[PDB]
C-alpha cells in the first residue's frame, strides 16, 4: 500500500478496484478522491498504508509531504507532520521521508505520519548525525563531466561543440546568455539528454518557471 | 463553634486544586491513547486552565 504506485495505477483499473470494495459511484469522481476512499477502505480493515514525499515545514511549525508528480502542488493528499516528529528527528525542508501514515480521523484533513522508516533514502542512524551544507568546503570543479554521445549521431555536433567552446565539470555554475528565437530549447534538450546518456548516475532536476 | 474562617490560604487551595483537575482531564485522556517515548512531560500539559 503505497502512494505512488496508486498515483501511477491508470483511472480505470482504480474505479474497478473502487467498485469491487463496494462504495460509492467512482466514475463522477476524481481520481485522488478515489484513492482516498480506497485507502480509507483499506485501513478500515485493519491494514497498513505507507506514504512517502518531499517534506515543506511551514512557519507556525507543522509540513506536509509535497509529491513530485504535481510540481509540488498544495494536493489534499498531503501527508501531515507533527512538529513533534520534526523536534525528535530534527527534520528540516527538504528531507525525503517514507513511513507508514494513517487515514484522517473525524475533525482531520490530511493523513497522520505514525513511524519514519527511512529518510533521504537513508537509515535515519546515519541522518541523525550529518554536516550542514552551509559549512561543506567549496572547490573548483575536478570532475570531468563529458557531454560526447560517441555514437556519431548527427546530432552529437551540437555536443561537441559544447565540449570544444565550454567543457562542463561536476559543480559548475554556468550561465546560457541567448536571445529570444535562438534555439535555447533544443539546446537544452540536447543537453539534457545527453547527461541522461553519459551520466546516468547524476541526479537530473529541469525546472521550468513561467 | 459550629462556624469557621476560611482565608485566602483555603480560598486559594481550593481554585488551584480545581484547575489541577481540570488539567489532569485532558492529561489522563491524553495518556490513555497515547504512545510511549513519542512526546515530551511539557506537551501534555496544557497551562491555560491553571
Amino acid at each position: 500500500m503505497n502512494l505512488t504506485e496508486l498515483k501511477n495505477t491508470p483511472v480505470s483499473e482504480l474505479i474497478t478496484l473502487g467498485e469491487n470494495m463496494g462504495l460509492e459511484n467512482l466514475a463522477r469522481m476524481r481520481k485522488q478522491d478515489i484513492i482516498f476512499a480506497i485507502l480509507k477502505q483499506h485501513a478500515k480493515s485493519g491494514e497498513d498504508i505507507f506514504g512517502d514525499g518531499v517534506l515543506e515545514i511551514l512557519q507556525d511549525g507543522f509540513g506536509f509531504l509535497r509529491s513530485a508528480d504535481s510540481s509540488y502542488l498544495a494536493g489534499p493528499d498531503d501527508i501531515y507532520v507533527s512538529p513533534s516528529q520534526i523536534r525528535r528527528f530534527n527534520l528540516r525542508t527538504g528531507d525525503t521521508i517514507s513511513g507508514k501514515i494513517r487515514p484522517p480521523k473525524e475533525g482531520e484533513r490530511y493523513f497522520a505520519l505514525l513511524k519514519v522508516n527511512e529518510v533521504n533514502f537513508d537509515k535515519p542512524e546515519n541522518a541523525r548525525n550529518k554536516i550542514l551544507f552551509e559549512n561543506l568546503t567549496p572547490l573548483h570543479a575536478n570532475s570531468r563531466l563529458r557531454m560526447e554521445r560517441g555514437n556519431g549521431s548527427t546530432e552529437d555536433l551540437t555536443a561537441r561543440v559544447l565540449d570544444l567552446a565550454s567543457p562542463i565539470g561536476r559543480g559548475q555554475r554556468g550561465l546560457i546568455v541567448a536571445p529570444p528565437k535562438a534555439g535555447k530549447t533544443m539546446l537544452l534538450q540536447n543537453i539534457a539528454q545527453s547527461i541522461a546518456y553519459n551520466h546516468p548516475d547524476c541526479v537530473l532536476m529541469v525546472l521550468l518557471i513561467d | 463553634g459550629n462556624r469557621r474562617i476560611r482565608s485566602v490560604g483555603e480560598m486559594a487551595e481550593n481554585q488551584f486544586r480545581v484547575g489541577l483537575v481540570r488539567v489532569e482531564r485532558a492529561v489522563k485522556e491524553r495518556l490513555s491513547l497515547g504512545d510511549l517515548d513519542t512526546l515530551m512531560p511539557q506537551d501534555m500539559i496544557n497551562a491555560k486552565p491553571i
